[PDB]
């Protein structure tokens, strides 16, 4: 929504930057497998199958 | 990249007219005449209006101090909706509303400056007879309904019928922006060195520098365009067009339509700007006074002005939706100016 | 609290439609969900109606547990579960806004 731009996520791929609140540069709009997600301790979630 | 500045903070009220008379639930008249109305236990009042692109609607309006509280709550952006900064106040009178606003927050377009349309609705646009009683209450409206906005300007002082409703609105603030290209400046005239302006009998055209000098005493220097520059020098001289022709003191108005005319005043030729071998920049405002030559303006005479105090205050450029990061260091060198600046000796600097 | 009856015979209506709702993801990594005050508008000729349409946005009550199929071997796993059990407050329409 900021640059207007059509570039679809989940390509694993064109990954793409903003300059952040602060002004370093850094990763946004990008899809995750979701088993790969870490509650805030760390512990996986440990998410499979169905 | 680039810095909001304001000279000083932006002001509007509400135009009454002579004629008129405050609402006097007091009195047992049968019917009270063209009389002020904003709300009341037996009536109800609208106040459809769009300040600054937020659009503000109601119509459980019982009295004004409900309308000045509900128009306070939008003055600051939410998680969602934008805010507009502008702070309205209770009118002394007990007539209207005194629109003020700082412009001292944000940092976008929404949140500088007042700008105001008044759109059809308007119940609280307070110009209805209504009526009392027989017996227990009850003010009524004199035919239902009440009268709506309609093409006025219910209380702004002015009439349009053509298109929607009419707008007041009123720049103290301008906007600057930095570019790497090399960017020149329309020359004008000044009333010291760079001599000087002719002044093409009645016609305004004249040479360019003159030409500038002829359309700046007009509003063309109020305008709400983007002001570009790179070399310093085009920095103060573009801070000194605008301190001296680019700000509405008096509280007036461009009033809807683009019709620039001749102010008494938005000028206050006595400033000056400077930058200092310490490398400092200087703003001064002497107690002298200037003139105009014939025929710049209006008028077709020569015309003296009166010096008037100014109040700097500055932020940070950002655009709506946009990707331009805020210069923090830049904008304190800057920042350096936010105090009054009363007439006087004393000459601030950055 | 209408419901499909009997056949399965969709049709417009007013409404199931809360438009202005949103699902956001902040850099935090937490979800957000927002519920906007303001209305929307559908154009034509989408459904129903041939014209121009506007919806008022509509109150919400989030509720979450855990997938189990009946007589299956799917094993509920409970940490997910929490992270989204996060959400199961109400909803009043506002500036508020929920966060996993």
């Amino acid at each position: 929504t900021k640059t207007q731009r059509a570039e679809d996520e989940n390509d694993t791929g064109t990954t793409q930057f903003y300059t952040t609140s602060k002004n370093s540069v850094e990763v946004t709009e990008k899809g995750v497998d979701a088993g790969a997600l870490f509650n805030a301790n760390g512990t996986g979630l440990n998410l499979r199958d169905g | 990249q680039g810095i909001w500045v304001s000279y000083a903070d932006a002001k509007f009220t509400t135009d009454r007219a002579n004629g008129a008379n405050v609402f006097d639930p007091n009195l047992t008249v049968a019917q009270q005449n063209n009389v002020i109305f904003w709300g009341n236990k037996d009536i109800a009042v609208t106040l459809d209006i769009n300040l600054n692109g937020v659009r503000i609607q109601n119509d459980n309006i019982r009295s004004l101090d409900e309308a000045i509280a509900y128009i306070n709550t939008f003055t600051a952006p939410t998680d969602t909706r934008d805010g507009t900064g502008v702070k309205a106040v209770k009118k002394a009178d007990g007539s209207g509303i005194e629109f003020v606003n700082n412009n001292a927050d944000g940092t976008t377009d929404n949140m500088k400056n007042i700008d105001l349309t008044v759109n059809v609705g308007n119940s609280a646009g307070e110009r209805n007879t209504i009526n009392y009683n027989a017996n227990t209450g009850v003010f009524s409206p004199q035919g239902g309904n009440l009268t709506t906005a309609q093409n006025d300007t219910d209380w702004i002082a002015g009439a349009a019928q053509a298109g929607q409703p009419q707008n007041v609105k009123v720049v103290t603030a301008h906007k600057y922006i930095y570019s790497s290209n090399p960017v020149t400046i329309p020359p004008m005239i000044n009333p010291d060195g760079g001599p000087a302006f002719q002044p093409n009998n009645g016609n305004r055209p004249t040479d360019p520098a003159s030409a500038n000098y002829w359309d700046a005493i007009q509003g063309s220097l109020k305008n709400t365009t983007e002001r570009t520059f790179r070399t310093t020098e085009d920095l103060r001289e573009l801070l000194q067009r605008d301190a001296r022709y680019g700000v509405d003191y008096n509280g007036s108005g461009i009033i809807d339509n683009a019709t620039p005319t001749f102010d008494a005043n938005d000028i206050n030729q006595a400033v000056k700007v400077v930058v200092t071998e310490n490398g400092n920049f200087a703003i001064s405002n002497a107690n002298e006074t200037s003139t105009i030559p014939a025929n710049a303006g209006a008028g077709a005479g020569a015309a003296t002005t009166n010096p008037k105090n100014m109040s700097f205050n500055i932020t940070a450029y950002s655009n709506k939706q946009g990707t331009v990061s805020t210069n923090d260091a830049f904008t304190k060198i800057f920042k350096a100016f936010d105090g009054p600046l009363v007439i006087g000796n004393q000459i601030k600097e950055s």
